[PDB]
């Protein structure tokens, strides 16, 4: 895969075009921070290492084994982790949208 | 005729004063700068 993980981030360039420097420092974490999430990105793929089972048939007396565990590969799939923060964020941004609404209103005025 | 004369000149005295009162330069020199940072933008959240 590696598609929203390893080719995929977020445009900056119009992030730093509003932020007012000491008053949203905390932009320098949230670049530098998410740009963690980045730094292991670039390690953590799918399948980090295909297995070879040609190799360990030919260097094994008895492939029975190599056969079973290459049955017991393909019969598990790690499906993607749960997740418990979405609401948060959803509430997290519809009091954004109240709030902007508010200093919108009070910007007009 | 001192108490007219001492009438007349403090009753011209006080008009003395209130046409200094009067006297002065109303300079409308109020800078609106203070205006240039009374907005703050909307504070985000982290």
């Amino acid at each position: 895969a590696s598609k929203r993980i390893a080719r995929s981030s977020i445009d900056w360039a119009k992030m730093a075009e509003s932020v007012p420097e000491s008053q949203k420092a905390m932009y320098n974490q949230f670049k530098a921070k998410s740009d963690g999430y980045i730094r292991k990105a670039l390690s953590y793929p799918e399948q980090p290492s295909p297995i070879n089972w040609e190799h360990y048939r030919k260097s094994l007396t008895n492939p029975a084994m190599v056969d079973a565990f290459k049955k017991q590969y393909e019969a598990l799939k790690v499906p993607y982790p749960e997740d418990k923060v979405s609401s948060q964020i959803d509430a997290q941004e519809a009091e954004a949208k109240k709030e902007i609404t508010k200093f919108i209103q009070e910007s007009r005025g | 005729p001192w108490i007219m004369v001492f009438l007349v000149s403090m009753a011209l005295l006080w008009a003395i004063m209130t046409m200094v009162f009067f006297l002065y330069q109303p300079r409308s020199v109020s800078s609106a700068k203070g205006f240039s940072d009374r907005t703050v933008y909307l504070n985000w959240k982290w």
